[PDB]
RNA sequence: CCAUAGUAGGCCUAAAAGCAGCCACCAAUUAAGAAAGCGUUCAAGCUCAAAAAAAUCCCAAACAUAUA
């Protein structure tokens, strides 16, 4: 299981890093929308 | 006219110690 | 329409919905009223214009279902208080067990606010600043005039 | 207005009329036909 | 209070009042508490049949009813 | 060590210095004429360094240091001249319009003088939309033509710089709005 | 006398202000308000990466599934959801929901299009390689309320009155 | 009743409403938050 | 307020008993103590505070616990940890709760340790609460006084 | 209602006490079924679990699988977690180990891994590991 | 438009389980934040994703509609 074995470690792939069309990526940029929605949330 | 029932935690508001700075006119 | 009622059963029947006048004068009219070329051509006097946008109770029906123009929905709303308040809508009076009280009647038009609601000037201002009392609606601005005067929307 | 009505810091104010700014267009057109005679 | 039986036909036309009013009575907040109160769902102009202990049959057909116009109605009945 | 007689034809006019956008996307677009304080600048870092992060956002002083005299009765403090147009604040970064516009504004509405915070495409958009509306115009008449023509023996009312100011300036006023 | 440059706005001279009175802008109006008149049809969207991964997976639990048996959402507790899932993994029979908006486009143009009256709100599928139809109605029979609207199995479409005989 | 010229939210339960020809803020978790336009 | 679930009444609570001679006698209801309190461990010695102007102590031990005896010893000597004369100052041992049966097993052990002295409640029951009752009013009367 | 035990296998039920008796029970039956599991289990573990209990009075335990947070540092021959909470190295477990442990992980239910890619399981726990100021070599 | 769960993320605490504080903020499915605000001792349960005030008594009367 050498190929099952193969996995990133250490840091995430970022937006630039990742290559869109990804099954994680959309993942990823509904996790930064709710982020930054709920950053701008405290403010009123 | 009745009395309001008390969380557990009324802490909140009893206060034992505090701290003032006291000045004069 | 659908409507209700008690014997139990209950069910909802389609008693009687009427239908819009087969040939539009202005096809590709986007509103109800540019549809019909009467865009600036009615105020809170043509009742009968009005009396298709209201439940029977007097409160008035929802853009999503009249199909109205935006800017006109604002115009028809503002029409139809002045229009209650003119008296011009008696079928149309709010919906009971109890009787009202008998109540001072004073006969009043073009009436921009609600009549328990403003409060009488005592102090009106000098010349150059006087307060003055608002007649009719700034939505009413547009409205095709006949006249070299403009409508006088404060007095 | 605590002073003259005209003068000062703080006066009556003015307001220009529909007969003002008619009149006033009135005489501005009778001189650009006056720049016109004056160009040839 | 007693029984509640729904007639809903997806093979026929279909009206989503009855349909939407099964989701609402097949929670779990409104099983637990009418326990009572048993639900069942037939699938085949839709028909609701509810059997009061108080010998009252509440008759309603679903088709020209608001969604929740059909959960008004049950509400005035049942509480009384 | 010098006085200055207060010259207050600094605060006339358009600004036509620190009217681009340098390094950043956000900016506060000043609407008028004034002195900034020290005590502006006080409030200006407090609440720009508390709003935001300085390690993913950044911003950039884009007003001079207080130099202006200000003499009372002896110079005392010194003052910055504003004229209308100026960015006063510049800031950029991986950032969104939305969620800066909220404090940015915040802070712009405690300025002395009129004042707006604007991306870089509403900014330009305003700009667009004002020289459209001078072309779009349906007035013959405008200022521009009457005070430079001397139409009706107007510059006996009017000051030399008017001509210049095209009639957007009345004092330490910008009129937008005016063509 | 009083400064050009005022804390104040300074009051003109009348003859000034008779100038900023003719000298203002007058916006053109048309004859026909712009926004009363018909849009032009709107510029072709683009197709996002979210619908098109969506398309793929859809298509792919269709055509790979030879069963699919549509069930209303019925709500039910996590608690009693686990049972009903754990039953179903040891029959290897998955789950699959879909809103109903994104499920429209295909079910207009695919082998099931007959099923977009039964595709009207909540709904999930049960999806599995073997035709388990037994195991499936067994399950259903636990909890009265929960309805079968049926669907298609063996790429043959019906719904629960002829999937209950079929069983056997 | 506070008075405030410009009214703001303090609750999800909070709301609006214009009364008596001004603008006020009523609430029924917290009548605190309530408000009057001036 | 009373719960199952420790470390309730935060806050010190007072209640006064009365009395046929028109006279009455407070007395507080502090948070829960535990062994240690010096390292602020629990909600620490903080509340003892009121206790400085107690003039006696009310030492209720439960006999739900293996060994009630050792409570006693683990409560004089965190009061000797906040103030030296507290563990000196007068005082009456209470136990509580022997309603149960396995209280009213551990109950000979007690009279072998802590002894006759010691007097036996229930709370619940409100068994033996009259003397309680004679044995506050007594300790008032002693030290109390003058 | 849904209640969650994390104690020692090698470990009786009294802070369970109120917990569990807020609604009335018989401990010593939790007690009894969770010791039942000790037993043939390898000894020295946790066992954190999920009991539900149902109103007419029966218990419905699942043992499933321990917390991969003790997993991570179990065969270490540590019994201490991250105190720092990451930015440090705390845990020098071998990624070879790390890997065989989390293989041998997923095969419960319970965990509801159900997913068939066994290197989406293993990223999940790397990603729980991240959290822990521990680090994987070779 | 919406469901579960690695997981009471961990540490500090007598317990903080998303919400005392601090660090990490990844990550299963196809399908929301190691949770933005409520609520629990802790859990459980909920939601969200456009200004102005003073002193004898307000101060023309009035009016929206007949073609410069
Ligand atoms: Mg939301
Ligand atoms: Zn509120």
């Amino acid at each position: 299981p050498e190929w099952l074995f193969e996995m990133n470690l250490g840091p995430p792939k970022t937006l630039e890093e990742l290559d869109p069309e990804s099954r994680e990526y959309w993942r990823r940029l509904r996790k930064q929308n709710i982020w930054r929605h709920n950053r701008l949330s405290k403010n009123k | 006219g009745k009395k309001l029932l008390s969380e557990k935690k009324l802490k909140r508001y009893f206060v034992d110690y505090r701290r003032v700075l006291v000045c004069g006119g | 329409f659908r409507e209700v009622v008690e014997t139990t059963i209950i069910e909802g029947r389609i008693t009687a919905t009427p239908k819009e006048s087969p040939n539009p004068p202005n096809p590709s009219g986007q509103c109800p009223i540019c549809r019909w070329n009467l865009k600036h051509k009615y105020n809170y006097d043509d009742v009968l214009l009005l009396s298709q946008f209201i439940r029977p109770h007097g409160g008035m029906l929802p853009r999503k279902i009249t199909g109205l123009c935006q800017e006109e929905h604002r115009k028809i709303e503002e029409c139809v208080k002045m229009a209650h308040r003119a008296g011009l809508l008696p079928n149309h009076r709010p919906r009971e067990g109890v009787v009202p009280k008998s109540k001072p009647q004073l006969n009043r038009y073009l009436t921009r606010w609600a009549p328990g609601s403003v409060k009488p000037i005592y102090k009106k201002g000098p010349r150059w600043n006087r307060v003055r009392m608002p007649v009719g609606s700034p939505l009413l601005r547009d409205n095709v005039c006949y006249s070299r005067t403009p409508w006088k929307l404060y007095h | 207005i605590p002073g003259r009505q005209w003068i000062g810091k703080h006066r009556r104010p003015r307001f220009v009329s529909l007969r003002a700014k008619q009149n006033m267009i009135r005489r501005l057109e009778i001189e650009a036909e006056n720049h016109y005679w004056l160009s040839m | 209070v007693k029984q509640v039986r729904v007639q809903f036909c997806p093979f026929e036309k279909n009206v989503e009042s009855t349909r939407t009013f099964l989701q609402t009575v097949s929670s779990e907040k409104v099983r637990s508490t009418n326990l009572n109160c048993s639900v069942i769902a037939d699938v085949r102009e839709p028909c609701v049949d509810v059997l009061f202990g108080d010998g009252h049959r509440l008759i309603m057909r679903g088709a020209h009813l608001t969604a929740l116009e059909m959960l008004t109605a049950f509400a005035s009945h049942i509480r009384a | 060590v010098r006085r200055e007689p207060k010259n207050l034809s600094d605060i006339r006019g358009p600004s036509t210095e620190a009217t681009e956008f340098t390094e950043g996307n956000f900016a506060i677009l000043a609407l008028g004429g004034g002195y900034l304080h020290w005590g502006h600048f006080e409030m200006m870092r407090l609440t720009i360094n508390r709003s935001m992060d300085p390690k993913n956002m950044f911003a950039i002083w884009r007003v001079p240091a207080p130099f202006k005299p200000i003499t009372r009765k002896a110079i005392d403090h010194y003052v910055t001249p504003v004229k209308a147009g100026r960015l006063v604040v510049e800031m950029g970064g991986r950032c969104e319009f939305e969620e800066v516009q909220g404090f940015l504004d915040q802070v712009a509405h405690k300025l002395p003088f009129a004042a707006k915070a604007v991306s870089r495409g509403t900014l330009e958009k305003m700009r667009k939309d004002q020289e459209e509306r001078e072309r779009n115009n349906q007035n013959p008449w405008t200022f521009e033509r009457i005070a430079t023509a001397n139409m009706l023996g107007i510059r006996k009312v009017l000051s030399p710089y008017d001509l210049t100011h095209k009639g957007k300036y009345w004092g330490k006023f910008y009129m937008p709005k005016r063509v | 006398g009083s400064k050009a440059v005022t804390r104040h706005r300074r009051v003109m001279h009348f003859q000034r202000q008779k100038l900023m009175a003719v000298t203002e802008y007058i916006p053109p109006k048309p004859a026909i308000h712009p926004s009363c008149l018909p849009s032009p049809p709107s510029p072709p969207q683009e197709e996002i990466g979210l619908i098109r991964l969506l398309r793929r997976e859809i298509a792919a639990v269709f055509q790979d599934n030879r069963m699919i048996a549509v069930c209303q959402n019925v709500a039910l507790s996590a608690e009693d959801k686990l049972l009903m899932r754990h039953q179903l993994r040891k029959h290897k029979i998955l789950m699959k929901v879909f809103p109903n908006q994104v499920l429209k486009p295909f079910l207009e143009d695919s082998k099931y299009q007959n099923l977009l009256p039964l595709f009207v709100g909540h709904n999930m599928l049960l999806v599995s390689e073997e035709p388990k139809v037994k195991e499936m109605v067994r399950i259903l029979r636990t909890v009265p309320f929960l309805p079968l609207l049926g669907g298609c199995i063996d790429d043959t479409i019906l719904s629960r009155q002829g999937f209950i005989n079929y069983s056997k | 009743f506070k008075n405030k010229t410009v009214l703001k939210k303090r609750c999800k339960d909070c709301y609006l409403v214009k009364r008596r020809g001004r603008w006020y803020v009523y609430c029924k978790t917290h009548p605190r938050h309530k408000q009057r336009q001036m | 307020a009373v719960a199952s679930y420790p470390f309730t009444t935060l806050k010190p609570h007072v209640g006064i008993v009365h009395y046929e001679g028109h006279l009455q006698i407070a007395v507080a209801d502090i948070p829960g103590i535990i062994r240690g309190a010096h390292q602020n461990r629990g909600l620490g010695s903080a509340f003892l505070r009121h206790i400085e102007r107690c003039r006696f102590l009310l030492f209720v031990v439960d006999l739900s616990q293996p060994e009630p005896w050792t409570q006693v010893d683990d409560l004089k000597y965190e009061l000797e940890m906040y103030e030296k004369g507290l563990s000196a100052r007068p005082h009456a041992i209470v136990a509580n709760k022997i309603d149960l049966p396995e209280a009213q097993a551990n109950l000979s052990q007690l009279r072998d340790h802590l002894g006759q002295e010691v007097i036996v409640l229930s709370a619940l029951t409100g068994e033996n609460l009259e003397q309680l009752l004679l044995h506050l009013k007594v300790l008032y009367d002693a030290y109390a006084e003058a | 209602g849904v209640i969650r035990a994390i104690v020692r296998a090698g470990l009786a039920m009294p802070p369970l006490g109120p917990v569990l008796g807020q609604r009335g029970v018989s401990i010593n039956q939790f007690c009894k079924e969770f010791n039942e599991r000790t037993k043939d289990i390898k000894e020295g573990i946790p066992l954190p679990t999920k009991i539900l209990v149902k109103p007419d009075r029966t218990f419905e335990i699942k043992i499933g699988q321990p917390t991969v947070s003790y997993f991570l540092k179990a065969a270490a021959g540590i019994e201490k977690g991250a105190r720092q909470t990451g930015k440090e190295v705390a845990g020098l477990v071998t990624l070879k180990h790390v890997y065989e442990i989390a293989r041998i992980k997923a095969q419960d239910e319970a965990f509801a891994l159900q997913d068939v890619p066994l290197s989406s399981v293993v990223r999940s726990i790397i990603g729980s590991a991240r959290s822990l100021g521990i680090r994987v070599v070779k």
